[PDB]
């Protein structure tokens, strides 16, 4: 084929070492080279490719762009690709083999900007306007079809299923008394439900937008990754909340009833594979308040014990358990989001941006196929929900949690400890003994359901 | 069995503490990292003429799960309280870090070094004898490291499993 100058169009420069290179294997299913490196222009006319299109790449491209190309930027180039000059026979084979598809290519990839990087244009509204324009000026029948498409799109995100659940449990507390709700009062089968729908929402509502390049560890992770921030909080609210439960109970034999429930509540999450409720209960207990009380955990039940030892475990040897686990397991689940952000730093930081050919620059792509690869397996796990019936009430307990209270976290971190300290000082201290506080039944309900 | 070494990264975030590790482990002239692989934190090295594997525990990423911090802790031998020399913040830190781990190995002698990581062409915010003070204070060596040019990563490393092997 003939195709015009790099001086009039710079989409047609040939491939060399020096602007495109190759990974040695071929996509699994489609057969298409894996780009290593490349120019920016050599990146967009394989987003745009006209012998195949790589649907891969363009949901790799449009996650991760951001660090090397701006939006703005994109479209330019993307309005520049489709912009195309001629260079009889020749001329019907280049408008029906290169010209249409290479056309074609630039309005899916528009589509699917439009369709799943939206925030894009939340966030530059000439983005939009330039997006609207572009559109509006592209003719052809072939076309009319996915210009519609796009412009129905773009107006929907301007405007902004299952069999029955099981029934509701309850134990001390009945149904609209938030007054007396707390972990001993409400059902623990109840407790572990309503917390994997919260943790479950959360997870969710978590984007990729979030984690690309790494920015919910920069200065503005507040602006720029709310969802997971709140996540990480509520978590960390509830370990807090459970290390505080066990350690303000200074009766021994209340306070093993507290661990046990807890445990209890563990296996529960167990059961609806909520792993992030999972090392919640484990990070709770390894605390350095609660990892010390000898004396509750000698009256805890073995089968307790080993429940426990074996949620430990997930995490050990660099979480190789939990990543079996997960693998083995179908959604719905809660997974543990911290891996995910260990990875995707790592992968950004550990990877050079750019590769250098024969002095030239080629934009790094493989570091960013490999962190499109985990937001990828994040959001595996976020499209099922749970068959479980919310209970606002409880739901609203939860949500409002404040362990911490006016505190800071040193100032309560250190008042856990010394409250750990007291109920169980260290040796050879002996054993004091403390009045009980709760005036209810300590008798767990266990975590079979009562109806069927 | 040759003696495996099970070392912890702790310091702040948002100030590049991962490349310590990544450094480590990565070769001289391999500027590739996949964190998913087992060899990514696993390294065989001589130290003293004396073999031995180094375990690293870097959760860089995880700062805002802060009720983590005690568990992760308590899985290591050894400690790496890492600052950056461009964030005094970073360096205020590592007080509260060396307190936790003090409180979560129940003892006052932890094996444990100050790396002071230069992450940037930025201003230098805190000076080689702040650090040197400090360290001192709290009776442990005190190395600076590079991200850009690798000076220092072995050394920090190194020094840490000499203090494990004389406790
Ligand atoms: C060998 O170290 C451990 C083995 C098991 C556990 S654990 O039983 O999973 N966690 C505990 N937290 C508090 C008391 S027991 C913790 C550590």
């Amino acid at each position: 084929m003939r195709l015009p100058s790099a001086d009039v169009y710079r989409f047609a420069e040939p491939d060399s070492e020096e602007n495109i290179i190759f990974e040695e294997n071929m996509q699994p299913k489609a057969g298409i080279p894996i780009i290593k490196a490349g120019t920016v222009i050599k990146l967009i006319e394989r987003l745009t490719y006209h012998m195949y299109a790589d649907p891969n790449f363009v949901r790799t491209f449009l996650t991760t762009y951001r660090s090397f190309c701006k939006p703005q930027e994109l479209l330019s180039l993307i309005i520049e690709r489709f912009e195309i000059p001629e260079p009889s026979a020749e001329l019907k084979r280049f408008r029906k083999e290169y010209i249409q598809p290479v056309q074609l290519r630039v309005l899916n990839v528009c589509r699917h900007w439009v369709e799943h990087h939206f925030y894009d244009f939340e966030r530059d509204a000439y983005l939009l306007q330039r997006m609207e324009e572009f559109i509006g000026t592209v003719r052809g029948k072939a076309m009319k079809k996915w210009v519609e498409s796009i412009t129905k799109i773009i107006q929907r995100k301007k405007i902004a299923f299952q069999s029955s659940p099981p029934t509701v449990e309850w134990h001390i507390s009945r149904p609209g008394h938030i007054e007396t709700f707390d972990l001993l009062t409400l059902h623990p089968i109840e407790i572990a439900r309503q917390l994997t729908l919260l943790e479950s929402d959360l997870y969710r509502a978590v984007q990729p937008s979030e984690l690309v390049g790494s920015v919910w560890t920069k200065e503005d992770k507040e602006i720029n990754s709310p969802n997971l921030l709140k996540m990480i909080r509520h978590t960390t609210n509830l370990t807090l909340w459970f290390e505080k439960c066990i350690v303000e109970t200074e009766n021994l034999e209340e306070r093993v009833a507290v661990v046990s429930r807890i445990i209890e509540i563990l296996q529960v999450f167990q059961e609806l594979n909520n792993f992030n409720g999972v090392l919640e209960v484990v990070s709770a207990m390894n605390s350095s308040p609660v990892y010390r009380l000898d004396h509750t955990f000698e009256q805890i039940p073995s089968r307790q014990k080993k429940i426990l030892e074996e949620a430990h475990e997930l995490s050990e040897d660099h979480y190789k358990k939990y990543l079996a686990k997960l693998r083995s397991i179908n959604p719905p689940c809660v997974p543990f989001f911290g891996i995910y952000l260990t990875n995707i730093l790592k992968t950004e930081e550990g990877n050079p941006e750019v590769l250098k050919r024969h002095g030239k620059e080629l934009i790094n792509f493989s570091k960013r196929r490999k962190v499109a690869e985990i937001t990828g397996e994040i959001q595996q796990y976020q499209n099922q929900p749970y068959c479980l019936r919310v209970e606002s009430d409880i739901k609203r307990f939860f949500e409002n949690l404040n362990p911490m209270g006016n505190s800071m976290e040193k100032e309560f971190t250190d008042y856990l400890f010394n409250k750990s300290l007291e109920i169980e000082p260290r040796n050879p201290k002996p054993l004091p003994r403390f009045p009980k506080k709760y005036s209810y039944p300590l008798k767990s309900p266990g975590v079979r359901p009562s109806n069927p | 069995h040759m003696t495996e070494y099970k070392l912890v990264v702790v310091g702040a975030g948002g100030v590049g503490k991962s490349a310590l590790t990544i450094q480590l482990i990565q070769n001289h002239f391999v500027d590739e990292y996949d964190p998913t692989i087992e060899d990514s934190y696993r390294k065989q090295v001589v130290i003293d003429g004396e073999t031995c594997l180094l375990d690293i525990l870097d959760t860089a990423g995880q700062e805002e799960y802060s009720a983590m911090r005690d568990q992760y802790m308590r899985t290591g031998e050894g400690f790496l309280c890492v600052f950056a020399i461009n964030n005094t913040k970073s360096f205020e830190d590592i007080h509260q870090y060396r307190e936790q781990i003090k409180r979560v190995k129940d003892s006052d002698d932890v094996p444990m070094v100050l790396v002071g990581n230069k992450c940037d062409l930025a201003a230098r915010t805190v000076e080689s004898r702040q650090a040197q003070d400090l360290a001192r204070s709290y009776g442990i060596p005190y190395i600076e490291t590079s991200a850009k040019t690798r000076q220092g990563v072995e050394d920090a490393f190194y020094t840490l499993v000499r203090e494990i092997r004389q406790h």
